[PDB]
C-alpha cells in the first residue's frame, strides 16, 4: 500500500532524510517517534508529496507518483492529511469546509455532500458547530474539524502530521480519541506524534527516527519496554 | 512684504478648482494603474520564462527610476517624434504606469502573505492550483490587498502634485498663478499644503476603518 | 527626428557632474536629515505633552504632505521675506526635512520591532528603564533600523531629481541642458532613468548585503 | 513575604482574574495549574507587577507595591522570573547574561560577577557554553541559562511562568530537574506549569484555577488523589 523506497532529503546544506524506507499495509496504524530533527514529519509528508525526495522513491497502491509522470491530485485524493496547525479554511464555514474539496474536486452533488459533512460533524461531535467559523472554535474543535474535513474526501489512508502538539493540554485527549476510534475502525494510518499513550493504546508498529534515519522499529511494547539500540534506550529515557 | 492669509481668501475657488483637479488626476491614474498592475502580476505568474522577464524588467526599471523623469520622458521625450500629449494625458500616463509597478508587486505580496499552510491543506484534499486559487488562496489574498491599493491611492495623491512642473493646473499649479496677481507665494503655499493634510488625513482615517470592516 | 544615441557620448561630463551632483545633494540631505529625525524621535518619547504633540504633528504633517510643495515652500514662499536661499540649500532643507520625519518613524518602529519580552526580562532583572534601553534594548533596535535607513537612502536618490525643477544641475536637469544645444530630450531622458536604476540597484544590492550579515 | 490580596484584572472587556488572592512564605513550592485561560500565568505575573491588577493589591515582605509608592526596580531585585519564552539577551554571550544585572543594577566588581556566573553555570550544567551566543543553544539550555542567569540576581523566590511548555518533549526533564534542585534547596517557588510530575514531587501545595478564580487549593496528594470539587476532578480527568 505505501511504500517509500529509499529516500532522501535535502534541503539546501540540510540534510534532513539520509536514507528511510517505510511500507505499511492497508489497516496498520504506524507510530513515528524521535527527537527534534530526526525527519519524522519530512518522512511523513513525503508520503503524499509534500515533499520531494532529493533521491530515491515512493509507490503508493504499487505505483510510483515521484517521476512526474502520474496525476499528484489523483494521488491526494487517496491519501489524507491532518497538519499540526489545522490550516483551517477561515473565510469558509464547519460545513463549507468538509464539503469544498468534495464537491470541486469529485464533483458531487451539494445536497449529497451536505449529508455527508452533517454525518461526520456528528462524528467528530461538532453537529451544533456546523455552520460556525473556525475562529469561533476551540484548538480541539479545530482539529476534530479538520479530520472530518479529510475525512470527507474518503483517503484510504490518514497521514497525521503532530496534530496535538499545537493543543492545550486539557484538549488533547478529545482529538486523541477521535483517532483511536478510526484505528478503531481499520483505517490505516500513519502518525507522527508526541503522545506515546496513543501508540500504547492503538499503534500496530512504532518507528523511532533519529538524526534522519529510522535507528530501530518494532510493535509499541517491544519499543517502550525492550528497545534494543542505545540512541532508543536515550530518547525515551527523556521522554518516557 | 508681511504674511497676509486674508488676501488669499478671494481665490479660493482657485484653491477648489485646484483640489477638485487634483482629485480628477489621481483617480483616473490609479484605476488605470491599478488594472495594468492587475496585468503585469498575471505576467510574473506565467510559466513562460521571458514574460516573467520581461514583467519583471517593467517593475524593476520603473520602481527603481524617478517618477520625474518617466514624466518628462513622457512629455518632453515625445515631442521630437511630433507628439504633443497634453499635460493631463502625460500626467495620468507617468501615474498609471509608476503605480501599475507598485500595484502589482502589491498583489504578489498579497499572496504569499496567505499563510502556505491553506495551500497545502487545499492541495492534501486533492484540488489543483487552479481550484485551491479560486476557492481558497485568492478570497483571502484580497483582504491583504484591498488595504494596500487603499493606501497606494494616498501616495498617488501626493505624487500627483509633481504634474505643476509640466503646466498641469492642479492644487500646487495655483500658487503660480495666485503670485502672478500677488507676488505671495508663502501664504498660498502654506493654504496647499494644509489642503493636502486636510485631504491625507481625511482618506487615511477612511481607509483604516475600511481595513477593519475587513481585517 | 529620430532616435541617435551615439550622439550622446560627447555629452557624457554633462551626466558625470550631473551624477555627482546628485550623490553630494542626497548624501548630505540623509546626514542631516538622520540626525533631524533621530531629534525628532526623541521628542515623541518624552512625557513633557507638549513636545510630543509638536513632534506628533511634525512627523504627521510633513509625511502627508508633498515633497515638492515643501521645496518650493523654501524656495519660492520665502522670496517675499526678502530671501533668496540658492536651489542647493532649499533643495537640500527640503530633503532633509522630508528624510527628518520618516527616519523619526523608522526608529519609533525599529525600537517598537524589538520583543517586548527582552525588556520584560530587563526590567524583571531589576534594571530600570534606562538601563534596560541602553544595555538591552537599544543595541537591537539599532539592527532594525539601519538597514531601512540604508533604503531610506535610495528612495532619496529618486526623490531628488525632483530639484532639477527649482533650476539645481544634478543629474536630471541634464536632459534640459543637452537637448538647448541637440533638440533631443528621448534620449538624455533614457539614458538619466538607466543612470537613476544603475544606482538603484547597485544600492539595493550593497545594502541588502549589509543586512544579510545583521 | 508574598501576598497578592483578592485582585482583579481586565484588559479591555476581557475579565482574567475575578477576585484571587494568594499568600506564599519562605521556602513554600507552591504550583498553579489549571485550563488554558484561568488566568494563572496573569495571576503569577502581578506577583512582581509585570502586570497591574484592576483592583485588589500586593505586598511582598509586607510593603504594598502597587501603589505607585515604592521602588520596582528593588522589588523585582528579590523576586526572579523565568519565562515560557526564555527571553534571552540575543547580543550577550552566555556569561554575559547571567553578569549584566549584578554588574549594572548591584553595582558588583566583574571579577566576583565572573566567578558568580562560572559558578552559576556549572550549576546548571553550562560551563562549557560560557562565551557561545544564546542561538547556538538548543531549548533546554536556553532555558537553563534563564534559570542560571536568574540565579545570579539572588532572590529570595523564584517566579516560573510555565518554563517548560515551548521546550521539545526531549527537553523537559532537564530543565525540570534544575527547577527540583532549586525545590530540594530550599528555595520559594511559585510554579505555572503542565508537567504534573514536577508537582507530585517537589510542590509543597498545589492551586487548581479556572474561569479567573481559585476554585480548589490543597497538597498535591490532595489534589491529584481526593480533589473535592467538580471541575478539580474533570480537568484532572482530562489531563493525566
Amino acid at each position: 500500500m505505501i511504500f517509500v523506497n529509499d529516500v532522501y532529503k535535502n534541503f539546501g546544506s540540510l540534510e534532513v532524510l539520509k536514507g528511510v524506507t517505510l511500507k505499511v499495509n492497508k489497516g496498520e496504524v504506524v507510530v513515528i517517534i524521535g527527537p527534534s530533527g530526526s525527519g519524522k514529519s519530512t518522512l511523513l509528508r513525503c508520503i503524499n508529496l509534500l515533499e520531494e525526495p532529493t533521491k530515491g522513491e515512493v509507490f503508493i497502491d504499487g505505483v510510483k507518483i515521484n517521476n512526474g509522470k502520474v496525476n499528484i491530485n489523483k494521488v491526494r485524493q487517496k491519501v489524507g492529511m491532518v497538519f499540526q496547525h489545522f490550516n483551517l479554511f477561515p473565510h469558509l464555514t464547519a460545513i463549507e469546509n468538509i464539503t469544498l474539496a468534495p464537491v470541486k474536486v469529485k464533483k458531487m452533488n451539494k445536497k449529497e455532500a451536505e449529508e455527508l459533512a452533517v454525518d461526520l460533524l456528528a462524528k467528530v461531535g461538532l453537529l451544533d458547530k456546523k455552520d460556525q467559523y473556525p475562529i469561533k472554535l476551540s484548538g480541539g474543535q479545530k482539529q476534530r474539524l479538520a479530520i472530518a474535513r479529510a475525512l470527507a474526501m474518503q483517503p484510504e489512508v490518514m497521514l497525521f502530521d503532530e496534530p496535538t502538539s499545537a493543543l492545550d493540554p486539557e484538549m488533547v485527549k478529545e482529538v486523541l480519541n477521535v483517532m483511536k476510534q478510526l484505528a478503531n475502525e481499520g483505517m490505516t494510518m500513519v502518525v507522527v506524534t508526541h503522545e506515546m499513550g496513543f501508540a500504547r493504546e492503538v499503534g500496530d508498529r512504532v518507528i523511532f527516527m533519529d538524526d534522519g534515519v529510522i535507528v530501530e522499529e518494532g510493535t509499541p511494547e517491544e519499543i517502550f519496554y525492550r528497545a534494543k539500540n542505545e540512541r532508543t534506550r536515550e530518547f525515551l529515557s527523556k521522554i518516557l | 512684504m508681511t504674511v497676509d492669509f486674508l488676501s488669499m481668501v478671494k481665490y479660493t475657488p482657485l484653491f477648489i478648482s485646484g483640489l477638485i483637479m487634483t482629485l480628477k488626476l489621481t483617480f483616473l491614474a490609479v484605476t488605470i494603474g491599478v488594472l495594468m498592475g492587475l496585468f503585469i502580476a498575471l505576467m510574473k505568474m506565467s510559466s513562460i520564462k521571458p514574460i516573467k522577464l520581461v514583467a519583471s524588467s517593467y517593475i524593476e526599471v520603473i520602481r527603481g527610476t524617478p517618477l520625474l523623469v518617466q514624466l518628462l520622458l513622457i512629455y518632453n521625450g515625445l515631442m521630437q517624434f511630433g507628439m504633443n500629449i497634453p499635460a493631463f494625458t502625460a500626467g495620468v500616463s507617468a501615474l498609471a504606469i509608476n503605480s501599475s509597478a507598485y500595484v502589482a508587486e502589491i498583489i504578489r505580496a498579497g499572496i504569499q502573505a496567505v499563510d502556505p499552510g491553506q495551500n497545502e491543506a487545499a492541495r492534501s484534499l486533492g484540488m489543483t492550483h487552479a481550484m485551491a486559487m479560486r476557492y481558497v488562496i485568492i478570497p483571502q489574498a484580497i483582504k491583504n490587498i484591498l488595504p494596500a491599493l487603499g493606501n497606494e491611492f494616498i501616495v498617488m495623491l501626493k505624487e500627483s502634485a509633481i504634474v505643476s512642473v509640466i503646466g498641469f493646473a492642479d492644487l500646487t499649479r495655483q500658487a503660480d498663478i495666485i503670485q502672478s496677481v500677488t507676488y505671495r507665494y508663502f501664504e498660498p503655499y502654506i493654504i496647499i499644503a494644509a489642503i493636502y493634510f486636510v485631504m491625507t488625513l481625511t482618506f487615511s482615517k477612511l481607509l483604516s476603518l475600511f481595513e477593519r470592516r475587513l481585517r
